[PDB]
C-alpha cells in the first residue's frame, strides 16, 4: 500500500462555474416551470 | 416521503460510521 | 339528557333560536368551553382543527 | 329598555371574537405550523352567545 | 386416561374428540324419555372470507385465510336440550358453554379480519324424521352474533360506547360532521348460521362426530366500516345423554 | 472534472474497483426501486387495475421471466393459495 | 380539639339511643381495624366486591340496619349478606368463622364494641373518602 | 394554483446538487495556493 | 339520515332516572334494602318484563319477597331491551367497579 | 341462441376495458408524472357497449 | 398520512445546506496539497 501516483490534481477555474453557475441556474429557470406544471 | 426520509437520514448514519472506521486519517505518533 | 338540558341563542347569526335535541345542545356546550362560539371557514384554507 | 334578546344584539362582533380561544395566543404549540386562520379556521361570523 | 399435563402445553387441547374411527351404527330416540348433550363442540380446519369485488355481475368469491391468532379457535363444553318434537325431528337448543372465541385472519393480500367465530343462541334441528342418529344426520341452525366488542371498548382516541370520550378531541375545531362514522360508535347485532353433518357415532355412548359450516360476518367494529362475511368450517362432536 | 475519471485508463486497479461500483448502485438501485414500487402497487384487482395502469417500471420485468408470487400471499395473475419460495417479488428486491 | 366527643357520639343501636366514645376507645376500634379488616375495605370499601362500603347510608339501608355499634357486632358474630338471609360466615371471617382466619379467634366485646364504632366515626371524619376508593385519596 | 406539491424539491435541488458541485471543484482550487 | 349513540339516548327516558327490570346493571339494587343479594340476581336471571309488574310473577317467591317487590314497585322501570347494554354479560358485571 | 343485451355480456371486462384509448401510451405527454391511474381516475367496472 | 408537503422540503434542504457546508470547507483543504 504506498500512495497512487494516478492521482493528478483536480482541476476548476474561477470563471469556468461563471460559465456553468450560469447554465445550470438558468437552465433551472427554463426547466422549472415543467416542473411546477 | 415521510418514511423514504426516514430511512435516508439513517443510511447515512451508516455510510458516516464505514466511514469514520475505516476512512479514519490514522493517528501518528510523533 | 337525564338531566335533559337546552341551549338558547341570543344576539349573534343563530339568534332566536332554541335547540332542545341533546346531540345538538351537547355539541354546542363543548363548542362553548371555547368560550364565545363563531363560525369557521374551514375549507377555504383546508384548515386542520 | 332592551330584551335579553335586544341585549346581546347589542354587543357588536369584534368583542364578542375576542372572548374566544383561538385567539388567546396561549392555546398554540410549537409545532403549529401556520397563521391563526389554518388552526381554527377563517372566523367567519358570531353565531350568537 | 390423560390428564392436565399429558395435553398442556400439547397443542390438542383445543381439538374436539376423535369419535373412535369405524362405528357407524346410530344412536337411538324415545320420545319417552328425554336426552341432552353433555358437550357439543366445533373445532374449525379453514376459515374464508368473502372478497368484496370492486366489479358487480362476476359473483363474489370465497378466498382461504391463514389463522393469525394462535391456535385457540375451539369451542368445547356447550349445551342445551336436546328436544324431539310431535315431528321425527331433533331441536338441539342450548345454555351455557364457550361459544365466543374472538380469533384473527390474514387476507391474501396485506389485510387483517378479525371475527368471533361463535355459535351463541343456537338452535338444531335435525331431518324431519329420525329415529336414531344415523351416519349423515343434521342440525343447520341459526345462532346469534354479539359485536367483536361489548359497550366498553375503547378505541385509539378517548371514544367508545358504553363510556368512552365523547368526539374525537385530538381536533378540537374541525368539522365533525364528517368523523361521525366514528364519532359515535353503536354496537351490531346480526344473525349467523350454522349446520352439522355427522359421520360417525356409538350408538352406545352417543358420541356423534363430523364436520360443520357456518356463515358469520366479520366485526362491524362500532360504528366503523361494513363487514365481510366469514365462512368456517371443520370437524366437530357432542355426546347425547339422559 | 471534465476529465476527473481519466485517473483510470491504465491500472485495471482501482478501475475494477469503478466499475465494481457503478455496478452495485445499480442492483443497489435494483431492489430498492422494487421496494419502492412494490410498496405501491395495490394487487387486489388485475382486470382494471393492472400493474402497467398504475406506472409500475420494475415490477413488469420479473413477472416476464417469472417471480410472479409475493409474500404478501397474492400473484399477480388473481390465485391466492400459492406462493413461490425466496423468490418472490420480496427476495428479488431484498436479494 | 378537633376530634371532639360529639363527634365520637355515634349511634349504638337501632332505637335511636346513643353511647359516647372517648379519644382511647377510638385508636382500637382503628389499631383493631387495621389487623383485622386491613386487607380489604381500606378506606371503607370491600375489595373482594367493591359493590359493597362501610359508608353510613350503605349500613344503615342494610338489613339487619348495620348503621348502630349492636349491628357491626352481631355482623361481627354473625355473617350475612346485604337483606336478610345467607349466613356468610363459611366465607367471611366472624366470630363464627369456625375457627377461620384466626385474626377473628382473639377479639372481645371491648374490641367489637369499638372497631364498630370506627366505622361509623371515620365518615364523621373522613367526608366520605371513605366510601369512595382511588377517585378521592 | 395546483402545481405539483414536489415541483418545488425537484426544481430547487437540481439547482444545487449541481451548483454547489461547481462550488466544490472550483473551493478546493483557491486553496491550491493557502487561501480561502 | 343520521347515528345515534345508542346507550347515553337511552338516558333520557326511565333507564337513568330508576331502575330498568330488563337493562340496568345488578348492583344497581343496592340502591334500596331487602332487594340486593337474592331478588336481584332474580330480576336478572328472569327474561325481560314488557311491564314493572311483572316482577311479582316470577316463579318462585315468598309472598315477603312478592311484598318487597311491591314496596319497591313504584321504583323499578322498563323500556325496551338494549343490545349493547347487557350483551357481553355487562347485565351482571357491567365492567366497572368503586 | 343469444340477444343484443346477452351479446355484449360475454365480452369480458379485461378484453372491453382494452379497447379503451386512455389505455393507450399514444396519449400520453411529456409532462404527464406518473401512472395512468391519475390521469383518468383509478378504473372501477366497464358501464358497457 | 397527511404531512407537511413542505416537511420533506425542509428536512431535504436542512440536510444539505449545513451539511454541504462541510463538504466544501474540507474539500479545498486536502487541495492545500494540489489533491482531489
Ligand atoms: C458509479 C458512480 C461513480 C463512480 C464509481 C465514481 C468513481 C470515482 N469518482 Mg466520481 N462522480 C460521480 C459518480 C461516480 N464516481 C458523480 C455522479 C459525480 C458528480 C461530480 C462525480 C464527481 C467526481 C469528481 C469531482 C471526482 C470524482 C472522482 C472519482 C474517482 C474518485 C472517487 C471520488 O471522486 O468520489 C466521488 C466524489 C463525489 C463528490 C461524487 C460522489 C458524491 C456526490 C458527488 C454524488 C451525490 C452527492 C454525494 C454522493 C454526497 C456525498 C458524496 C461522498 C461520497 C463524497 C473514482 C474513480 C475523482 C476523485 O475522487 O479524485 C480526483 C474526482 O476528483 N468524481
Ligand atoms: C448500459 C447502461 C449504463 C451505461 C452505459 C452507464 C454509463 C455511465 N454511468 Mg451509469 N448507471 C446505470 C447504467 C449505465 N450507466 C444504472 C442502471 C444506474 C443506477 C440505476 C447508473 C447510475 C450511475 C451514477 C450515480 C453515475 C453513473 C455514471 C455513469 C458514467 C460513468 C463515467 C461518466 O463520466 O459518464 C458520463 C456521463 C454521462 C454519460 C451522463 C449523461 C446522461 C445525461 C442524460 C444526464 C441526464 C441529466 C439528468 C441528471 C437530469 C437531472 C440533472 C441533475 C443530475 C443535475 C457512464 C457514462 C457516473 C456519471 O455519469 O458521472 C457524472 C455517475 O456518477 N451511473
Ligand atoms: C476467465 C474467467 C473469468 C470469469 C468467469 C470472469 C468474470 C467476471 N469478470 Mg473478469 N477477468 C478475467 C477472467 C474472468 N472474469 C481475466 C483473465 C481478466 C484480465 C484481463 C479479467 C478482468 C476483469 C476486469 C477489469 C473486470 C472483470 C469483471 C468480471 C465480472 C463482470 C461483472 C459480472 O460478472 O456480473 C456480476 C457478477 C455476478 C452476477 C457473479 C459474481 C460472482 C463473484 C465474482 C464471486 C466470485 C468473486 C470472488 C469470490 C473472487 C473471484 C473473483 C474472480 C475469480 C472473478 C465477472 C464476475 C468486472 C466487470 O466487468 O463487471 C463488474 C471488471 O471490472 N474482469
Ligand atoms: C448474477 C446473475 C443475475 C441474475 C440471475 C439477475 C436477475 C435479475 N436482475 Mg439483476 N443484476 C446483476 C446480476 C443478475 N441479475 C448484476 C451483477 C447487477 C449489477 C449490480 C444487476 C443489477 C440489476 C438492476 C438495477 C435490476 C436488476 C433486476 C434483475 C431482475 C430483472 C432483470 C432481468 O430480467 O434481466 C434482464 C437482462 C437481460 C434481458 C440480459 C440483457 C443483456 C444483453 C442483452 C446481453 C449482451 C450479451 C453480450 C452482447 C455478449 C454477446 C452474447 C453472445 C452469446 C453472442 C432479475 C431477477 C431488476 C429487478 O430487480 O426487478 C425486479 C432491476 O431493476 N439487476
Ligand atoms: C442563459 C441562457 C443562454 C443559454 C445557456 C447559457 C449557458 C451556456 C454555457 C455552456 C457553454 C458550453 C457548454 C458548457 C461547457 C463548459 O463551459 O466548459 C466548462 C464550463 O464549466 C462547466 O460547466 C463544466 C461542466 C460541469 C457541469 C456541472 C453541472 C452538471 C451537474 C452535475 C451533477 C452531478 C451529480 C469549462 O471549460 C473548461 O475550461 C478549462 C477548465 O476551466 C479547460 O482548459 C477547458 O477549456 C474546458 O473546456
Ligand atoms: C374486621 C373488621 C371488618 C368489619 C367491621 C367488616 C364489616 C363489614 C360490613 C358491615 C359489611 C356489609 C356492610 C354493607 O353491606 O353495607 C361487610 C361485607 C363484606 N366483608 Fe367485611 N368487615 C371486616 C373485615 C373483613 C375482612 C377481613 C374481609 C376479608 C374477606 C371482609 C370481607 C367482606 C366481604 C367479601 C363482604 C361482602 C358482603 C356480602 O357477602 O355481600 N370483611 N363487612
Ligand atoms: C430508497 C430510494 C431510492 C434510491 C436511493 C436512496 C434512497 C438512497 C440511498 C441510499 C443510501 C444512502 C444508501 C446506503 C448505503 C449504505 C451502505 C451501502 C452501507 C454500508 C455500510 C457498511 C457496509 C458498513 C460499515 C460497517 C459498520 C456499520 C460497522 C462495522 C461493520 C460494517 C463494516 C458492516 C429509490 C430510487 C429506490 C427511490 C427513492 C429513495
Ligand atoms: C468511495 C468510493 C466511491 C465513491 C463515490 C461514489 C461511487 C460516488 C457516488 C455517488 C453516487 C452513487 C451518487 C449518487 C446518487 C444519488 C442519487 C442517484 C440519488 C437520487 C435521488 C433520487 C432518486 C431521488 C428522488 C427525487 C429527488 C432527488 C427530488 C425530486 C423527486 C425525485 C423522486 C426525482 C465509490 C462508491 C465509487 C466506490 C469506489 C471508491
Ligand atoms: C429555505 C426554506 C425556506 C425558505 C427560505 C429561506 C428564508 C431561505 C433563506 C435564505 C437565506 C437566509 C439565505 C442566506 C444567505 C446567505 C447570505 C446572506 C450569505 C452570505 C454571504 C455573504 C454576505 C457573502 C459575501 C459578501 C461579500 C461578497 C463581501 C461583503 C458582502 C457580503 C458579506 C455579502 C422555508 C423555511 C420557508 C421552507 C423550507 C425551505
Amino acid at each position: 500500500m504506498e500512495p497512487n501516483p494516478n492521482r493528478q490534481p483536480v482541476e476548476l477555474n474561477r470563471t469556468s462555474l461563471y460559465l456553468g453557475l450560469l447554465l445550470i441556474l438558468v437552465l433551472a429557470l427554463l426547466f422549472s416551470s415543467y416542473f411546477f406544471n | 416521503m415521510e418514511t423514504i426520509t426516514y430511512v435516508f437520514i439513517f443510511a447515512c448514519i451508516i455510510a458516516l460510521f464505514f466511514f469514520a472506521i475505516f476512512f479514519r486519517e490514522p493517528p501518528r505518533i510523533t | 339528557e337525564q338531566q335533559g338540558v337546552t341551549v338558547s341563542f341570543y344576539g349573534g347569526e343563530l339568534n332566536g333560536q332554541t335547540f332542545t335535541d341533546p346531540p345538538t345542545v351537547k355539541s354546542y356546550a363543548r363548542k362553548a368551553i371555547f368560550g364565545e362560539i363563531f363560525e369557521f371557514d374551514t375549507e377555504t384554507l383546508n384548515s386542520d382543527g | 329598555g332592551a330584551t335579553l334578546e335586544e341585549a346581546w344584539s347589542a354587543i357588536p362582533e369584534k368583542l364578542a371574537f375576542y372572548d374566544y380561544i383561538g385567539n388567546n395566543p396561549a392555546k398554540g404549540g410549537l409545532f403549529r405550523t401556520g397563521p391563526m386562520n389554518k388552526g381554527d379556521g377563517i372566523a367567519q361570523a358570531w353565531k350568537g352567545h | 386416561t390423560l390428564t392436565y399435563d399429558d395435553i398442556v402445553g400439547t397443542g390438542l387441547a383445543n381439538k374436539c374428540p376423535t369419535l373412535d374411527d369405524t362405528a357407524r351404527g346410530a344412536y337411538p330416540i324415545d320420545s319417552s324419555q328425554t336426552y341432552r348433550i353433555a358437550r357439543l363442540c366445533l373445532q374449525p380446519t379453514t376459515f374464508l372470507v368473502k372478497e368484496e369485488p370492486k366489479n358487480k355481475r362476476q359473483e363474489a368469491e370465497f378466498v382461504p385465510t391463514k389463522l393469525v391468532t394462535r391456535e385457540t379457535t375451539s369451542l368445547d363444553q356447550i349445551q342445551g336440550e336436546l328436544k324431539v318434537n310431535s315431528d321425527g325431528s331433533l331441536t338441539f337448543v342450548e345454555e351455557d358453554g364457550i361459544d365466543f372465541q374472538p380469533v384473527t385472519v390474514q387476507m391474501a393480500g396485506g389485510e387483517r379480519i378479525p371475527l368471533l367465530f361463535t355459535v351463541k343462541n343456537l338452535v338444531a334441528s335435525t331431518q324431519p324424521n329420525v329415529t336414531s342418529i344415523t351416519t349423515s344426520t343434521d342440525f343447520k341452525g341459526e345462532f346469534n352474533v354479539p359485536s367483536y366488542r361489548t359497550a366498553n371498548f375503547l378505541d385509539p382516541k378517548g371514544r367508545g360506547l358504553a363510556s368512552g370520550y365523547d368526539s374525537a378531541i385530538a381536533l378540537p375545531q374541525a368539522k365533525e360532521e364528517e368523523l361521525a362514522r366514528a364519532n359515535v360508535k353503536r354496537f351490531s347485532l346480526t344473525k349467523g348460521q350454522i349446520s352439522l353433518n355427522v359421520a360417525k357415532v356409538d350408538g352406545r355412548t352417543g358420541e356423534i362426530a363430523g364436520t360443520f359450516e357456518s356463515e358469520q360476518l366479520s366485526d362491524d367494529d362500532m360504528g366503523a366500516h361494513e363487514p365481510h362475511e366469514v365462512k368456517i368450517q371443520g370437524v366437530f362432536y357432542a355426546s347425547i345423554e339422559p | 472534472w471534465y476529465r476527473v475519471h481519466t485517473v483510470l485508463i491504465n491500472d485495471p486497479g482501482r478501475l475494477i474497483a469503478a466499475h465494481l461500483m457503478h455496478t452495485a448502485l445499480v442492483a443497489g438501485w435494483a431492489g430498492s426501486m422494487a421496494l419502492y414500487e412494490l410498496a405501491t402497487f395495490d394487487p387486489s384487482d388485475p382486470v382494471l387495475n393492472p400493474m402497467w395502469r398504475q406506472g409500475m417500471f420494475v415490477l413488469p420485468f420479473m413477472a416476464r421471466l417469472g417471480v410472479t408470487g409475493s409474500w404478501s400471499g397474492w400473484s399477480i395473475t388473481g390465485e391466492t393459495g400459492i406462493d413461490p419460495g425466496f423468490w418472490s417479488f420480496e427476495g428479488v428486491a431484498l436479494a | 380539639a378537633e376530634l371532639t366527643p360529639e363527634v365520637l357520639t355515634v349511634p349504638l343501636n337501632s332505637e335511636g339511643k346513643t353511647i359516647t366514645l372517648t379519644e382511647k376507645q377510638y385508636l382500637e376500634g382503628k389499631r383493631l381495624f387495621q389487623y383485622a379488616c386491613a386487607s380489604c375495605h381500606v378506606g371503607g370499601i370491600t375489595k373482594t366486591n367493591p359493590s359493597l362500603d362501610l359508608r353510613t347510608e350503605t349500613l344503615a339501608l342494610a338489613t339487619p340496619p348495620r348503621d348502630n355499634i349492636e349491628g357491626l357486632v352481631d355482623y361481627m358474630k354473625n355473617p350475612t349478606t346485604y337483606d336478610g338471609e345467607q349466613e356468610i360466615a363459611e366465607v367471611h371471617p366472624s366470630l363464627r368463622s369456625a375457627d377461620i382466619f384466626p385474626k377473628m379467634r382473639n377479639l372481645t366485646e371491648k374490641d367489637l364494641v369499638a372497631i364498630a364504632g370506627h366505622i361509623l366515626v371515620e365518615p364523621k371524619i373522613l367526608g366520605d373518602k371513605w366510601g369512595g376508593g382511588k377517585v378521592y385519596y | 394554483m395546483e402545481v405539483n406539491q414536489l415541483g418545488f424539491i425537484a426544481t430547487a435541488l437540481f439547482v444545487l446538487v449541481p451548483s454547489v458541485f461547481l462550488i466544490i471543484l472550483y473551493v478546493q482550487t483557491e486553496s491550491q495556493q493557502k487561501s480561502s | 339520515e343520521e347515528l345515534v349513540n345508542v346507550v347515553d339516548e337511552k338516558l333520557g327516558t326511565a333507564y337513568g332516572e330508576k331502575i330498568d327490570l330488563n337493562n340496568t346493571n345488578i348492583a344497581a339494587f343496592i340502591q334500596y334494602r331487602g332487594l340486593y343479594p337474592t331478588l336481584a340476581k332474580l330480576i336478572v336471571k328472569n327474561a325481560p318484563y314488557e311491564s314493572v309488574e311483572d316482577v311479582l310473577n316470577i316463579p318462585g317467591l315468598t309472598e315477603r319477597q312478592k311484598q318487597i317487590l311491591r314496596e319497591n314497585l313504584e321504583h323499578f322501570t322498563v323500556t325496551e331491551v338494549e343490545t349493547a347494554l347487557v350483551e357481553g354479560g355487562d347485565r351482571y358485571n357491567n365492567g366497572l367497579y368503586k
